[PDB]
């Protein structure tokens, strides 16, 4: 469990009932509440007291953010199935330009997944691309043709009161990414082709899947810079002062803290042997 | 050369400055090594100080 | 005992002598704590006392 | 050992931090213990050279 220096047992329970908390609570970050942040104190300890205990909360956050973190298969394979009813209803569908059609057809194809969140999102992105290329020639509403300025992704023909929902629901997706909400599903049959509807049905499952996935990797990118940073002064600080313990605890803090495994052993080196570093450190 | 401009490809015409700006495989290295020592030889300077 | 354990190990594990002890020695004060709850590990001898040479030599080290 | 190494199979030292376990598991197959810096291509190349 999460222990750390000089500060009063009730505020730490306390913040330990605000982590218990988090996934039911919006735009979950550290960066949107600063109340844990000003909880650390600044002016109510020493110096390398208050970067610890702001090392040991940071490492704490990252730990659970990342086993929080949700495995996306469930709507994973609404979006597969989504993309092989896509290129089937394109595949029947009378384009005129047959061949760049069923080139982009092939390539909604070919996009099944690797397990892997970065290609994930990769592959998400190039379906998405292709299904509204396709949409675009369906509907032969005008699309890109200028080099490096590729097809965007948009929901294409749907009405104002819809997109107004979805960027809404995209939001909320955004500011807590942890809890997902895949309910902005009315598209109707009595206007615009269905090949138009099926792509729109898939281009909201891959926005919700690249949005999340990506409010995650901002995540994960500044709790990983931030926990370096206060690592990196802490260390600074104490430098200054040579001792057994003193040099233990630097020799701990010198892990190179930029992958998840690395902050898993680093709390664990951290709490496994306490009593040892916090001689080094004053109580105020 | 050949450039893009929002969206669009237009066409660009530049002047060499100077004569070390032509392409390596109409002015090699080896070619300007030999004009420079003809400037030396000119200036007197074949056996550089 | 606490004294028990302590002694089993400073002797028994650590083959150290009579003439050093926790009660002289700060490294060893601390180190001893740890090494009293690995329950296990005590027919490996020589782990324990090159674990207490890196010891020593990180507690006196300027860098 | 006989199997291609997982990163669950790789280990991280902590030098000067009391591997108590590690020197204990210091002739072992299975585990392999590793320093976190990783080598880059320059060096990788340099290392081969």
């Amino acid at each position: 469990s999460l222990q750390f220096i000089g500060l009063q047992r009730r505020d730490v329970v306390a913040l330990v009932n605000f982590l218990r908390h988090l996934t039911q609570k919006p735009d979950v970050d550290l960066e949107a509440h600063p109340k844990i942040l000003k909880k650390c104190g600044e002016k109510r300890l020493h110096r390398r007291t208050v970067l610890f205990n702001e090392l040991m909360l940071w490492l704490g956050y990252y730990r659970e953010l990342r086993f929080h973190n949700p495995d996306l298969s469930s709507v994973l394979e609404e979006f597969e199935v989504r993309c092989v009813a896509v290129a089937r209803r394109g595949y029947t569908y009378p384009f005129g330009d047959r061949g760049k059609a069923r080139d982009h057809l092939a390539v909604l194809d070919r996009t099944e997944f690797d397990t892997d969140v970065r290609h994930d999102a990769e592959i998400v992105e190039r379906a998405l691309v292709s299904a509204v290329i396709l949409a675009k020639m369906s509907v032969r509403e005008t699309l890109v043709t200028a080099i490096g300025q590729t097809e965007p992704i948009a929901f294409v023909h749907l009405k104002d009161t819809e997109v107004q929902r979805i960027e809404e629901n995209l939001e909320g997706v955004r500011r807590n990414m942890f809890c997902v909400k895949p309910l902005d599903l009315n598209l109707d049959r009595h206007a615009n082709t269905a090949l138009v509807n099926a792509v729109n049905k898939l281009v909201y499952t891959g926005r919700l899947i690249m949005n999340v996935r990506r409010s995650w990797e901002e995540l994960e990118r500044k709790c990983l810079a931030r926990i370096q940073e206060r690592c990196k002064l802490l260390v600074k600080e104490l430098r200054m002062c040579l001792s057994f313990d003193s040099n233990y605890c630097r020799n701990i803090l010198k892990h190179a803290v930029e992958n998840g495994d690395s902050a898993d052993t680093l709390l664990e080196l951290l709490i496994e042997d306490f009593d040892i570093y916090v001689d080094s450190f004053p109580q105020s | 050369t050949h450039c893009q401009e929002n969206s669009e490809t237009v066409a660009l015409c530049t002047p060499r400055i100077v004569i070390g700006n032509l392409p390596d495989g109409l002015a090699p290295g080896p070619f300007h090594e030999l004009r420079t020592w003809e400037i030396m030889e000119h200036m007197r300077l074949r056996p550089p100080p | 005992k606490r004294d028990e354990k302590h002694r089993h190990v400073v002797n028994v594990v650590l083959e150290l002598p009579t003439e050093i002890s926790e009660a002289t020695h700060p490294v060893l004060a601390t180190m001893l704590s740890k090494y009293t709850r690995m329950s296990s590990l005590f027919n490996d001898k020589c782990a324990f006392k090159l674990d207490l040479l890196r010891m020593v030599a990180v507690s006196r080290t300027r860098r | 050992d006989r199997q291609p190494l997982n990163p669950a199979n790789i280990e991280a030292r902590h030098h000067g931090v009391s591997d108590v376990p590690r020197l204990g598991a210091m002739d072992a197959d299975e585990p392999l213990f590793v320093d976190d810096y990783r080598a880059t291509d320059d060096e990788w190349t340099l290392q081969k050279v």
